């Protein structure tokens, strides 16, 4: 791929997300999602192997079905309210179809059946973009339609996303599928607190983006795509094993690490609204995520697996990969819990 | 009997094997896209008829 | 209504002449024959280039679909904006053709 | 000499160190001026002199 | 990093220095096919830069002081112990073959890096396309197992697909007995222990596998033993080659830019040499791994990046 | 409400259930997607004309243009799949099971 | 004596496609390491003796490439 | 929650009434922990690239500390602003609604009969 | 019956979507989608949407479905007839319900009158209102034309990138 065309295509991805974020007309929302998908398809097909074409095809089919259901929800809104203002919706059928469309775009369960496959087929950079940047625009639309969202529907999608994101990563060795099931579980955690406090939704989104960007940046820097290949990292750079240790311990929700912060604030807001059973079941299900994170930490950092002889040749050559913002993203994803009342800047 | 088997069994091992088996039920899919879109349609049918989320 | 009558009459004449062509010389019995090509039996290989010129047609046809309300849009009272956006859409069709040009898309069906 | 091929980080990158220290000290003096302007604006808006 | 995508955006296209003389040449032959001086002669006639055969310590020659490190840090393998005990129990044989394949992979990455950054053709000696010629000979002579050949074919499948073939292969037809006489005139007590059937399997895998697939993806030149001595005949054969075969034709600026961004990241070149297929001839235990790594880290010039070593006298670290 | 809107929504949901139940072909999935687009086009036109809402007359053209570019993108993905496997059968697309 | 570290027997546990290889998850391999699955042609036309633009009686077996 | 408040003047990081608040002092322990995060970022940047951790990039660590303090100062200003606006809305709502807030008649513990539960 | 032409074309539209979306093969599915696009175009044309119906026939059918049949020509059962007649049974039973009751309820409630009654009784002078609204894409739709043209230019670039295979 031409770097000029790479610049223009990534700016078109960002422009599609911006058009979804800043527009006051439902057609322009749909246009921004079309621009976003249409631009991010070549970033998935960067290496031109059959798994990336398969992944881009599954991604296309799911996002196109979501875009058509979104436009049907918009059209029912034009039926029952005659207008186009991006605000609450004026029909629970349009609200239900738009909630379904945004849950498809986020890969929330039970529309989760594309996110591990599509994350597996594409490279680590496009997987980073898919799991961080493509989670921005539908959370913005859910932020703007939350007076019309059915509470039962969003909590059912949230519990199903948390349970499947828990039980999915417990039998995985690929890193990209682990990050994808972590994405499904974290989207459940985000959408559960949405009708209670969407500031905590923004908080969970930003902390998940920081942690996910840290782990994908470490995966790009160490060229690891499986657990077993990740386990060789101590014999080449043990600081990378320490950082994936502390970051995977952060992403499960261990205190004092700052991935405990979002889910603790989500329990802090959901128990205000007299829901005590529901964040309890959410917190009990998050221990599955923390369990396969413990599996990954034992496989990588706290032990030392046997290696092969050709590591001695790689001892002699430094990393030339420009690890952009990786110390910043490791410091922010772990050590932000003393700065927890910074969450009011998202109000 | 108690403190290598049964107290070691009732809380942690039964839960561990249960989570093992449920993780095998989740992640044993045949990869087929037809089945996933069929499950999506089943979801929209259950959310329209069974739980009545359109109300 | 008159359009529907005209469409039905033209379609009826077409189907009537096709009925006469498939049943009046099929009154013949002539003879039980068997009749037992550049490619013999092998599968037709896909041509990437014919598909690319079809997609280039589809995208320029969408750009035409944007350009079609121009004889109505010349009547507007915002003529500077209309002339700007009209020149910009024809310019975007030209830039799409230029990127199809320079990146070798118009080759061997130029 | 030690190295057979000259490293990129053997000689210091004086343009990079100059940009680093200059931008850093510019942010420090802009932050000090911003904080003094903010304490003066607070002590005027609530009137604490 | 002086080169990146920004250097590609700002105008530097690597075909703006790609002349007709910029040809990657790999000279091939058996253990005494006399190609040693022939590659240097062909390099010095056309003005091409000569890269010799990668021994054990090529990676030592690229990094640090250039002087060879000990074998326990580079290789953990002895060619001499392979010549003495080819059917050895400790697994020196495939471990040596895998280290030599990684060394030739590194040398081939350096060769393409020089060819793409300078525009000067490079004369090589037994590139990675001619490294399995010794693997299959060791397998036919029973020196390693089937699983070692499987591991090598995995590493070849995930390494050689990332690279273009050479331009000119200069292979030298020498009989086995002349090679044996050159080994006996050499007088090396290790090199004389090489058997006859091993050399015959080397020649078999050469003439039946290497040239029948390098005859299409690149250009072969196949000389005898006594006509590979006049260098000017070989250079005249090189200068009059109709460059029409091979995938060096469909290489514009973007594809060679991808290749150049590949071959400067040496941890991406050597990414899948250490695939975790735990094979006992190369699998190092964790205690010995940590011990060799913490003895290697104490070596001078090796604890930090190559401009950050006080023990060898890198100044100005407090501003870097 | 209006009777024809039932038919257009039911055509949208029939094309949905066609898309949401694959048989063999990926081209049939794209055809079901564009049947969904077709029903959306018709339904938008009937609403915008019945409202006499003049400014949204340009909206169905925008729907048609953006989703035809979407369809061209999907046809190119299908073409690359059928270049890899020889057919556009969906059972070839299951290498991401593991 | 010293701190124990895992062996090959422990290392190959985490290295399948899944973590718990059961009856259902048994036939699953790891992918190729660079995520490149192996690719798993050119037309052959036979322009027979049916054609006037060939001057009379000619059969042409082409091998087109598009 | 407070999204109807900062929408009449949208996309203002710090509005015009944010200057009426006191700014955070430059010895703020919140800002000091942010500067410690800058120091840790400099140490991890010298560690992941195999530089000497404490000895290389004192200009680089100094810019990491400068950058985090410079961002975190305005982040703390916005934090103080949003909690101030939270309390201003709360106090204006309690003042403008006396009927929603009864002043509780505070019974002293002589009138309050709590049950005693004996630990015997 | 003649007051019901939009409704009868809509019944043919639903029947045609059941016809192709039961998916015999992409060739006949393309055929059924073309015939369905024609009758849905007739639905549009009977409300005075002349430009949008001609945008169906020109753009949708004459370009995009031509490209679909073009790709179907190059790239490339009991279940079909059974699900076909199942959808036809469901549709004709819903039609019999809404014709006996002048009312139906599946998701929404729907009136059973002739769908001419939902119109307006005015006029528009010397212009089609829908034509002038489409003409306002240039005077008013500046941002809309900018994002549509940029998405089409990116569409050309994206197709050329993902079909190059390098
Ligand atoms: C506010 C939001 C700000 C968001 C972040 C914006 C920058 C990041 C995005 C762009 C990017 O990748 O930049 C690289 C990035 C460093 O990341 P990297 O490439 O991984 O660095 C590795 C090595 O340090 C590479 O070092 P080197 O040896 O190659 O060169 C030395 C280099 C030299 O630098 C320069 O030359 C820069 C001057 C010229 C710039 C170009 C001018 C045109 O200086 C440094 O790298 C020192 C560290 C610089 C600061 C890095 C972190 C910045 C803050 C990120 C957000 C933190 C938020 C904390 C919140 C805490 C409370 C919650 O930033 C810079 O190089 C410039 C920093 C500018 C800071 C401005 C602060 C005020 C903003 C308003
Ligand atoms: C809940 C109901 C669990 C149903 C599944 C049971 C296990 C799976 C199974 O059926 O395997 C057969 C079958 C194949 O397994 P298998 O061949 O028998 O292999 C097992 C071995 O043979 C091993 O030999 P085995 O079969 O003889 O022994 C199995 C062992 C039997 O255990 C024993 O023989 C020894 C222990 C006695 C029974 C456990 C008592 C534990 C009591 C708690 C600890 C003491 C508390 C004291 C409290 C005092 C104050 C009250 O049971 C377990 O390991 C299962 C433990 C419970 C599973 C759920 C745990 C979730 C905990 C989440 C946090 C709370 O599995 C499947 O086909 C999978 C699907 C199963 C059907 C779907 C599940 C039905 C759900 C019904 C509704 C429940 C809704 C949820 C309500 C509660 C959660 C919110
Ligand atoms: C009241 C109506 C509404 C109630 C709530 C909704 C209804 C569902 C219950 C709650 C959800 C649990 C999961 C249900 C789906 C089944 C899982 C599945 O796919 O299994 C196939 C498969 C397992 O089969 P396999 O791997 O081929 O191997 C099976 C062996 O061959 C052979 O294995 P086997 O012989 O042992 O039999 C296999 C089967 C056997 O399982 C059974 O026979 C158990 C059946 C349910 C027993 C409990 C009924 C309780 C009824 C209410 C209580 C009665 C009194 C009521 C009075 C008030 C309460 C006191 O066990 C499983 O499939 C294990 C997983 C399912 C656990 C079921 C937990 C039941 C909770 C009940 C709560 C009520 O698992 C998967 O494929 C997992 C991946 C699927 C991912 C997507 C899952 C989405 C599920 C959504 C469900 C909820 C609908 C939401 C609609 C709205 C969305 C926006
Ligand atoms: C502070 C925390 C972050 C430190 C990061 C850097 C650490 C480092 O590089 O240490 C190496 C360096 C010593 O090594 P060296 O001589 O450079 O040689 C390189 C090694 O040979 C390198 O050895 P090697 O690569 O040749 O192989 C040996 C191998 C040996 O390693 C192995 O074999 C595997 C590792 C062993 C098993 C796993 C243990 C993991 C322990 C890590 C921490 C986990 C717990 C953290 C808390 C719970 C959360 C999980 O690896 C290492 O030794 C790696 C070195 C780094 C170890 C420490 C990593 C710390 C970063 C991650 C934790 C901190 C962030 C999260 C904190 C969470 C919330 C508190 O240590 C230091 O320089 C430490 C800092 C000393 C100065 C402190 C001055 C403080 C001044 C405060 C006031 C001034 C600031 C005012 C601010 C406000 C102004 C306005
Ligand atoms: C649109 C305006 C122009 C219309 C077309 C021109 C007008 C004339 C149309 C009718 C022409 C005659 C019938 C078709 C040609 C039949 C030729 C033939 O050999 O027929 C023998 C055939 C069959 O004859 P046969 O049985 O001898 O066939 C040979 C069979 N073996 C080999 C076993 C001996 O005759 C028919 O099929 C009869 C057709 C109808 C004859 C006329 C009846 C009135 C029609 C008005
Ligand atoms: C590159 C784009 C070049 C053309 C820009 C628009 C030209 C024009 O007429 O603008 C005035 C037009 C219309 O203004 P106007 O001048 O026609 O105003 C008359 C008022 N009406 C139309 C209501 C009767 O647009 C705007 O004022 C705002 C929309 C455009 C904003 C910038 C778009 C590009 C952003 C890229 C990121
Ligand atoms: C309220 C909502 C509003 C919005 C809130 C904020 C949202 C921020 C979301 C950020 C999303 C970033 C997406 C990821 C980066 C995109 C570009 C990219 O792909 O970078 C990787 C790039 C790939 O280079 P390439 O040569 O193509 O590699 C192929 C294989 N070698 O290069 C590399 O591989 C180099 C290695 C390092 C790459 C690091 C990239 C980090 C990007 C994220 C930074 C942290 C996020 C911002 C901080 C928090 C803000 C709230
Ligand atoms: C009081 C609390 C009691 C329960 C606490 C959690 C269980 C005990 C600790 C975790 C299990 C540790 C373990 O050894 O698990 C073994 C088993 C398979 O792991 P394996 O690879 O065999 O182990 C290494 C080699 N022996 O691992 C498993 O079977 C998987 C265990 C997954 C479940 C983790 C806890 C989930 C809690 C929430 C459930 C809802
Ligand atoms: N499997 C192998 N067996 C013997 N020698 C090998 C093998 N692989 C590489 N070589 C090298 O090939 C050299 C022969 O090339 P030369 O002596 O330069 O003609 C030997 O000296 C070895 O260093």
């Amino acid at each position: 791929m031409n770097p000029i065309i790479l610049i223009i295509i990534l700016m078109t991805v960002m422009l599609g997300t911006i058009i979804v974020m800043i527009s006051t007309h439902w057609l322009l929302i749909w246009i921004g999602f079309e621009m976003n998908m249409l631009a991010i398809i070549p970033i998935m097909m960067k290496k031109h192997n059959p798994r990336a074409t398969e992944a881009s095809t599954k991604y296309f089919l799911t996002q196109s079905t979501a875009s058509m259901l979104l436009m049907m929800a918009i059209i029912i809104n034009l039926m029952f309210s005659g207008q186009w203002t991006v605000m609450k919706l004026f029909n629970p059928m349009a609200s239900m179809l738009m909630t379904m469309a945004l849950a498809m775009k986020l890969g929330m369960a039970p529309f989760h059946f594309w996110v591990p496959e599509v994350t597996q087929g594409i490279p680590l950079s496009s997987g980073l973009i898919l799991l961080t940047w493509q989670k921005l625009a539908p959370m913005s639309v859910l932020y703007q339609i939350l007076p019309s969202i059915n509470l039962d529907l969003i909590l059912t999608l949230s519990i199903l996303s948390i349970t499947i994101g828990g039980w999915g990563g417990l039998n995985q060795t690929q890193l990209r599928k682990i990050m994808a099931y972590s994405s499904i579980a974290h989207m459940g955690w985000m959408t559960a607190v949405l009708l209670y406090n969407p500031t905590m939704t923004l908080l969970n989104l930003i902390i998940y983006i920081i942690m996910t960007s840290t782990m994908f940046t470490l995966f790009m820097a160490n060229s690891t795509t499986t657990t077993l290949s990740l386990s060789h990292t101590w014999n080449k750079a043990p600081i990378m094993t320490i950082l994936v240790l502390i970051t995977l311990l952060s992403m499960g929700g261990l205190p004092p690490l700052s991935g405990f912060m979002p889910k603790w604030m989500i329990i802090q807001e959901m128990t205000k609204n007299d829901s005590i059973i529901l964040p309890t079941l959410m917190a009990i299900t998050a221990l599955l995520n923390l369990y396969f994170y413990m599996r990954l930490t034992y496989s990588t950092a706290l032990t030392m697996f046997p290696s092969t002889n050709n590591m001695k040749m790689k001892w002699q050559f430094p990393t030339t990969k420009r690890m952009t913002l990786l110390p910043t993203m490791t410091v922010l994803s772990t050590m932000l819990l003393p700065l927890t009342p910074i969450l009011s800047i998202l109000e | 009997l108690l403190d290598l088997i049964w107290l070691e069994t009732i809380l942690p091992k039964t839960i561990s094997l249960a989570q093992m088996k449920m993780s095998t039920t989740i992640t044993s899919q045949k990869g087929l896209i037809k089945l996933y879109f069929l499950s999506f349609l089943i979801t929209i049918l259950i959310s329209t008829t069974l739980l009545n989320f359109h109300e | 209504m008159n359009l529907m009558i005209t469409l039905l009459t033209n379609f009826t004449l077409a189907t009537l002449l096709v009925t006469i062509a498939f049943w009046l010389p099929q009154l013949n019995v002539y003879s039980e024959k068997t009749s037992p090509d550049p490619m013999g039996s092998a599968r037709l290989p896909f041509s990437m280039k014919f598909f690319l010129v079809a997609i280039t047609f589809l995208l320029f046809d969408l750009e035409i679909a944007l350009l079609l309300p121009l004889p109505w849009a010349s009547q507007t009272t915002n003529l500077n904006t209309m002339l700007t956006m009209a020149l910009l859409l024809i310019f975007l069709l030209a830039v799409s053709l230029a990127y199809e040009w320079t990146q070798k898309g118009l080759e061997w069906t130029e | 000499k030690f190295y057979i091929q000259e490293p990129p980080h053997g000689s210091p990158n004086w343009l990079k160190v100059g940009l680093t220290l200059g931008t850093s000290a510019f942010l420090w003096i802009y932050l000090i001026k911003q904080h003094n302007e903010d304490v003066l604006e607070y002590k005027r808006r609530n009137g604490l002199e | 990093l002086q080169y990146g995508p920004l250097a590609y955006i700002l105008g530097e296209k690597t075909t703006k220095k790609m002349t007709e003389n910029s040809k990657l040449i790999t000279v091939d032959g058996n253990i005494c096919s006399g190609k040693s001086k022939l590659a240097k002669e062909v390099a010095e006639k056309l003005g091409l830069k000569h890269f010799p055969e990668a021994g054990i310590h090529y990676a030592d020659s690229t990094t640090g002081d250039g002087k060879p490190l000990p074998v326990r840090f580079s290789g953990n393998c002895s060619l001499e112990k392979f010549y003495d005990d080819p059917k050895s129990n400790d697994g020196n044989s495939y471990r040596l073959q895998a280290w030599l394949y990684a060394s030739r992979l590194l040398q081939y990455a350096d060769a393409l890096e020089h060819l793409l950054s300078t525009g000067q053709g490079v004369v090589l000696e037994r590139s990675i396309y001619s490294d399995f010629v010794f693997l299959e000979a060791m397998y036919r002579q029973g020196f390693i197992r089937k699983q070692c050949v499987d591991h090598y074919n995995q590493v070849k499948k995930v390494t050689v697909c990332e690279y273009l073939p050479p331009h000119v292969v200069i292979y030298v037809d020498v009989p086995v007995s002349e090679v044996q006489s050159r080994i006996q005139k050499k007088g090396n007590p290790h090199e004389m222990k090489i058997t006859s059937a091993y050399l015959q399997d080397i020649e078999n895998v050469y003439k039946g596998t290497f040239l029948p697939e390098m005859s299409e993806k690149c250009e072969v030149l196949q000389y005898s033993a006594w006509e590979a001595e006049d260098a000017e005949k070989v250079v005249e054969d090189i200068q009059y080659l109709k460059y029409d075969k091979g995938p060096w034709l469909d290489q514009d600026d973007r594809k060679l830019h991808n290749l150049r961004m590949l071959v400067q990241d040496k941890l991406e070149v050597l990414n899948y040499t250490s695939i975790p297929v735990f094979l006992p001839e190369v699998t190092i235990g964790a205690h010995q791994s940590d011990r060799v790594f913490q003895e290697f880290t104490e070596l001078p010039g090796r604890k930090y990046r190559a401009g950050y070593n006080e023990d060898v006298g890198d100044k100005w670290i407090w501003l870097k | 409400m209006s009777l024809v809107y039932m038919n257009i929504m039911m055509a949208f949901t029939v094309s949905l259930t066609g898309l949401l139940m694959y048989r063999s072909h990926l081209m049939s999935s794209l055809l079901c997607l564009e049947g969904m687009m077709l029903s959306l086009f018709i339904l938008a036109t009937l609403m915008i004309l019945n409202s006499h809402f003049t400014l949204a007359s340009m909206m169905p053209i925008i729907l048609l243009v953006f989703a035809a570019c979407e369809a061209a993108l999907g046809l190119s993905l299908l073409v690359m799949v059928s270049n890899t496997y020889g057919t556009d059968y969906v059972q070839n697309l299951n290498l991401l099971q593991c | 004596a010293r701190q124990w570290q895992p062996d090959v027997e422990w290392a190959e546990q985490y290295g399948g496609a899944v973590m718990y290889p059961t009856k259902e998850t048994a036939h699953w391999k790891p992918p190729p390491w660079n995520d490149v699955d192996p690719p798993k042609s050119n037309l052959t036309l036979n322009f027979g003796p049916q054609h006037p633009a060939a001057h009379g009686v000619l059969r042409l077996v082409m091998e087109l490439s598009g | 929650m407070m999204t109807g408040r900062q929408a009449r003047a949208p996309l203002q990081f710090l509005p015009d009434e944010a200057r009426s608040l006191p700014p955070p002092k430059l010895t703020d322990p919140r800002l000091a922990y942010i500067g410690f995060l800058g120091y840790c970022s400099g140490l991890i940047d010298n560690a992941i690239r195999r530089r000497p951790v404490l000895s290389a990039g004192l200009h680089r660590q100094f810019l990491y500390i400068t950058s985090f303090v410079f961002v975190g100062y305005y982040l703390l200003k916005r934090q103080d602003y949003m909690y101030a606006v939270r309390d201003h809305d709360m106090f204006s709502y309690i003042k403008s609604h006396p009927e929603d807030f009864p002043e509780k008649d505070k019974k002293t513990y002589r009138e309050v009969f709590e049950e005693f539960h004996p630990v015997r | 019956m003649m007051t019901y032409i939009v409704f009868i074309l809509s019944i043919i539209f639903v029947m045609g979507f059941v016809g192709f979306s039961s998916k015999p093969s992409p060739i006949y599915g393309g055929l059924g989608l073309i015939v369905s696009g024609g009758v849905g175009c007739g639905i549009v044309l009977n409300f005075g949407g002349s430009f949008l119906g001609l945008m169906v026939f020109l753009i949708y059918l004459g370009g995009m479905m031509v490209v679909f049949g073009y790709t179907t020509a190059m790239a490339t059962n009991k279940v079909v007839l059974g699900t076909f007649i199942t959808g036809l049974l469901m549709e004709f039973l819903m039609v019999y319900y809404v014709l006996k009751d002048k009312e139906v309820e599946i998701v929404f409630k729907f009136n059973g009158m002739g769908d001419w009654v939902i119109y307006d009784t005015g006029d528009s002078g010397f212009f089609s209102e829908e034509a002038m609204g489409i003409a306002a894409l240039y005077s008013y739709g500046t941002w809309l034309v900018i994002v549509t043209g940029w998405s089409l230019l990116i569409g050309v670039v994206v197709i050329m990138e993902i079909t190059r295979g390098n």
